């Protein structure tokens, strides 16, 4: 309609695609994966600066692990979003090449009314969200979480189906039977390391002294028969953490010990 | 030239359009660097504490 | 010494609670970037055309 003397619709310019070829999204991958690098990180200083005596932190993991999905569930969602807006870029890129040319006839067939060449206007005003599913469960850092409760009881102890991601917080966490000392090294451990086939920790110094001398050598427990190489093994940082919170647990209650024989004399 | 008139006038206007949508997205920028520099400032916050 | 641990340990947690809202508000500013840009950027192209 005549409302503007510019047409509705107007082609594409080799001149305007070098522009539209120029258009950029904002580089937030590095800003998205420095920000859950820095999460994480004050997430093991919070897991390494809690003590015994603190008692509430029921609370404290709930609300964190709250912020901390909130923030998985943003960042997905944002980078659907700059999926989609590619998405749109290239529909958009796709129906310009096939753009009439510029004159005066074509000029005269958009003003009068020619829905021909559709704008990006009414392509993002209701352009359709993404929904993401499939929510990143994968990530250490979400397996980080759920591990300081249900510890106070018994560190030392690991329910065999704890490795069950049938719960939606990241395991299901229970009292076991389990040991806390390498048999090789017959030494509480500070370095431990699991892979995925064998399912066995094992003291990183042991398990280097057992794997060198032989090219393939079976695991050391049994139930597993397949070999497992260096290649197999993965850095578990959950057995390390509770190792190394057992370890504060014990010094504290030293701590607390020698202060009631502090009091008592 | 009934016709060019107008074109002169849709062209002043464009512009115009132009240098306000250019301005405007220079604050936009300055609001992007500003939560850049607001996140830096709560990340270094974080590390002093 | 105890007692300084624990209102340190309700600073941090409070630092990070608002982090993580200016973190939510880092979303509202790169989709109020990225849009009312795009329409703009047509705008100059049909300013060129």
């Amino acid at each position: 309609l005549n409302d503007n003397p510019i047409p509705k619709s107007v082609p594409l310019h080799p001149k305007s695609g070098k522009y539209f070829h120029n258009l950029h999204a904002r580089d937030l991958s590095n800003i998205y994966q420095q920000c859950y690098k820095q999460i994480d990180e004050t997430i093991n200083q919070l897991v390494d600066s809690t003590s015994p005596s603190t008692i509430g932190i029921e609370e404290q993991v709930a609300d964190i692990t709250s912020t901390y999905k909130l923030l998985s569930t943003y960042e997905s969602e944002s980078n659907s979003f700059d999926e989609h807006i590619k998405d749109l870029k290239k529909n958009f890129k796709q129906s310009s090449d096939a753009c009439p040319q510029i004159d005066l006839s074509t000029w005269d067939k958009y003003r009068t009314g020619e829905l021909t060449a559709p704008k990006l206007s009414e392509l993002y005003l209701n352009m359709p969200t993404p929904e993401p599913a499939t929510m990143v469960n994968n990530t250490d850092t979400l397996k980080i979480l759920k591990v300081l409760p249900y510890i106070w009881n018994d560190p030392t102890c690991v329910i065999p189906d704890l490795q069950n991601p049938a719960d939606e917080d990241d395991l299901q966490i229970e009292g076991g039977k389990i040991e806390l000392t390498c048999p090789i090294t017959c030494k509480p451990y500070e370095a431990p390391l699991i892979s995925r086939k064998c399912n066995h920790v094992f003291d990183r110094d042991g398990i280097q002294n057992y794997l060198q001398g032989y090219t393939t050598r079976d695991c050391p427990q049994a139930a597993c028969s397949q070999v497992v190489s260096m290649r197999d093994f993965v850095r578990d940082p959950i057995m390390e953490l509770r190792c190394k919170i057992a370890k504060m647990k014990e010094s504290q209650e030293q701590d607390k010990r020698s202060s009631q024989a502090i009091d008592v004399l | 030239l009934k016709d060019k008139k107008p074109f002169a006038n849709t062209k002043k206007t464009l512009e115009n359009q132009v240098e306000e949508l250019t301005e405007k997205c220079s604050l936009k920028t300055d609001e992007f660097l500003k939560a850049k520099e607001k996140i830096n400032e709560i990340f270094e916050k974080l590390n002093t504490i | 010494i105890d007692d300084q641990i624990q209102q340190l340990l309700l600073k941090q947690r409070h630092l990070l609670s608002k982090m993580a809202s200016s973190m939510k508000s880092l979303k509202n500013c790169q989709k109020e970037l990225i849009s009312t840009q795009i329409l703009q950027f047509e705008a100059q192209n049909m300013d060129v055309s």
